[PDB]
This record gives structure tokens, sequence and C-alpha cells, in this order.
């Protein structure tokens, strides 16, 4: 049966260079125009170069016009992504696609096989402590804990040392200012707070934080 | 031109969805349609607007009307709760569509909890604001978020983050605001605003 395998996937600097590679087999692959498409976290599926069956044409998505070129070698059944200049942004899984129309009829038909993927993830950031902020008001009552810009993964939020635990929502993390920004928010009876205390726990090792903040009308 | 579609669409078991298409010169191409999983690669589900490939169910079929396309799964099962993206062209480039997640309900629906909590005095210090609203209890499990500055929509400095599965199985996800402290300063209305299943619910800080 048909398949693309992909590999050459990484984690690099802004600026540098990889290559992925879409190793084919199961049809004429020469017959075929062949994509790359990519799908950044939790984004939809976004158009990168296609190279047509012959490798007489190749077109880019606007996006990485200048920066990634897309070739073929039809003597080993192999499609590459040559990825240049990368960018945070470029940060994504990247699929190889192969079309279902032979030939000239290459753009009609949609794509019928796709690799699995191989990501690619470029950042320059260090280790970053974050700063932990208290999330307040202006019957039951909302109160939070904003922890924002840290790096890398992993970080640990807790509520009162782990003794509160009922009521509470901590959301994924979100990439921002090319940093990660993290939230809990935790629920509680409007008798209960201020009256008694609450206090958000954050442990983040790879800067040595470990922080407990106390939330204040 | 781009091609749009509805963020989210939601039937029953046995119901027919209905997911469509449009842009400005999609009449004049064909339109194919891809399900995509999580964690899996896309698959072509319907091509030529309306042609399912071998090992396609015929639950599976596609029409297209002036410049929109629709797929269409008749009798729906809990296995094509899938993310649905329509595909064509344009003068020099291949277009996809944004994506539709297909929920087939397991559950009754939910609208959003919304909480707009307001920069601490701390981060302020540091010449930075941040505002989180909190969107919890939701279902199906995709919303919009909208916000607003003095009554004007915001295009800029907001990351929201992909909805999770909460214990009792609903959804949640948070948005964050981050303006410099003087912006923070200069306006008196800040607003979030949450789609969901096509009724918006606001939660507004005002000074």
């Amino acid at each position: 049966e048909v398949q693309l395998v992909e590999s050459g996937g990484g984690v690099v600097q802004p600026g540098r260079s990889l290559r992925l590679s879409c190793a084919a087999s199961g049809f004429t692959f020469s017959s075929y125009d062949m994509h790359w498409v990519r799908q950044a976290p939790g984004k939809g599926l976004e158009w990168v170069a296609v190279i047509s069956y012959d490798g007489s044409n190749k077109y880019y998505a606007d996006s990485v016009k200048g920066r990634f070129t897309i070739s073929r070698d039809n003597s080993k059944n192999t499609l590459y992504l040559h990825m240049n200049s990368l960018r945070a942004e470029d940060t994504a899984v990247y699929y190889c696609s192969k079309v279902r129309g032979a030939a000239a009829t290459g753009y009609y038909y949609g794509m019928d096989v796709w690799g699995q993927g191989t990501t690619v993830t470029v950042s320059s950031a260090k280790t970053t402590a974050p700063s932990v902020y208290p999330l307040a008001p202006v019957s039951s009552v909302t109160l939070g804990c904003l922890v924002k810009g840290y790096f890398p993964e992993p970080v640990t939020l807790t509520w009162n040392s782990g003794s509160l635990s009922s009521g509470v929502h901590t959301f994924p993390a979100v990439l921002q200012s090319d940093l990660y920004t993290l939230s809990s928010s935790v629920t509680v009876t409007s008798s209960t707070w201020p009256s008694q205390s609450i206090t958000c726990n954050v442990a983040h090792p790879a800067s040595s934080t470990k922080v407990d903040k106390k939330i204040e009308p | 031109y781009e091609l749009t579609q509805p963020p989210s669409v939601s039937v029953s078991p046995g119901q027919t969805a209905s997911i469509t298409c449009s842009g400005d010169k999609l009449g004049d191409k064909y339109a194919c349609w891809y399900q995509q999983k999580p964690g899996q690669s896309p698959v072509l589900v319907i091509y030529q607007h309306s042609k399912r490939p071998s090992g396609i169910p015929e639950r599976f079929s596609g029409s297209n009307s002036g410049n929109t396309a629709t797929l269409t799964i008749s009798g729906t099962q809990a296995m094509d709760e899938a993310d649905y993206y329509c595909q064509a062209w344009d003068s020099s480039t291949v277009v996809f569509g944004g994506g539709t997640k297909l929920t087939v309900l397991g559950q009754p629906k939910s609208s959003p909890s919304v909480t707009l909590f307001p920069p601490s005095s701390e981060e302020l210090e540091t010449n930075k604001a941040t505002l989180v609203c909190t969107i919890t209890d939701f279902y199906p499990g995709v919303v919009t978020v909208d916000w607003k500055v003095d009554g004007t929509p915001v295009t800029q400095g907001m990351e929201t983050t992909q909805p999770s599965k909460q214990s009792n199985n609903k959804y949640m996800a948070s948005s964050y605001l981050t303006l410099t402290a003087r912006a923070w300063e200069r306006h008196s209305s800040y607003s979030c605003q949450v789609t969901h299943e096509g009724h918006t619910v606001e939660k507004s800080l005002s000074r």
C-alpha cells in the first residue's frame, strides 16, 4: 500500500536551518505532485509548498517564500523541504502529502496519502522564572493565580500546599511573548474568603523557584 | 481568497451533520474534505465535491452551491467526532479552510461560565498588565473569544488556550489580554466575550 515516511524534524534556534525528508513507497512517485502542509499547536492545516510530479514547477505559501525550498529526488523516491531562516512562528508539525490525481490532474482530486508528521520547534528561550500574580475580583467567589513568563516546562501549581483541590481549574499553558503563561482558578463559598486563607504554591525547578502567593482582596 | 467554515457543528448520533465551506472563488474549483482526529494525520473523505475514495464509509457525501461546498454525514456515529477541513486552490496557492470540529453529542449542552480578572497591582509595578478571562463548564468543547477595550475590538496582545477536558467531562479554556501599564490606565472598559453554540456570554470590567 501507498506510504510516506517523514524524518528530519528537530529543535533549533531561530535563524538556523533544517532539512525534512519524506520517503515514498507503494506508488509511482514521479507521477504525482507532492506537498508540504503544517499545523501549529491547536491550529488548522496550513499549506507550505508544492512540487510538480516532474519537478518543473514549485510554488510556496507567502509565509515561507524566500526561506523554504522544496525538492524531490525521483531516483530515491524522496521529497525534501529545505527550511532556512527559521522563525518561532514556523513551529509546527510538518506533513508531506501525495496528490490523488496523477500527472497534470494533481490539483483537482485531493491529497490522498499523508505522512505521519515530523515536529519542528523553534525557540531561543532560556530558563526564566515565572512571575506569580494574584487573581481577585474587583454566594460563591472565584479567585486565581497567574503564572506568567516561565521557561521551560515543567511548572507545578497547588492550592494551600495541596490541601485545597476542590473547585480548582488549572488551565493549559500557552506561549506568550516566547515564554509560557499558565493560570489556575479556585471557587469557594463567599463566607470562606477572605476570612480563611487561600495561597497558590508554584514550583519551577529549572529556576529554583518555589513561591507562595496569598490571595488578598 | 480565504476559505471559511464554522468553528463548531454539533449533532446527536444518528442525525445528519452539515459542514459548509465558503470562499470568493470557490465555485470555480473542486472542493475536497479531510477528516483529522487528535494526534493523527488527515484523511481524504471527499474530493471533487461529492466523490468518496475507496474505504470511506457511504455516510460521507458532499455537495456544492454558489461559492460554497458542503460535507454531509448522514447518520452520524460517535467515531465521526473529528476536525474537518475543506481545501481548494486559488491563483497561486493551495487554500485550506480553518476547520470545523464536529462534536457528536454524548452529554447535555452546557454554556460557558466566564470570569474576568483585572491586572494585579503587583504586575502593574512592572509596567505590564494582564487581564485573565477564565472559561469553564462548556460543551461542546469549542469557543470563540473576542476582546473589546472601550467598545473597540482588540486585534493584538491576546492568547487563548486550547480547550481541555475537566473532571466532569465538560471543557475549559482561558484567554489573556496583555497590555502595557500605560495602555491599561488609558482605558476604562474591558470586555471578554465568549461565543458558544451561537450565543455570547460576556464579562466586563469598568473603572
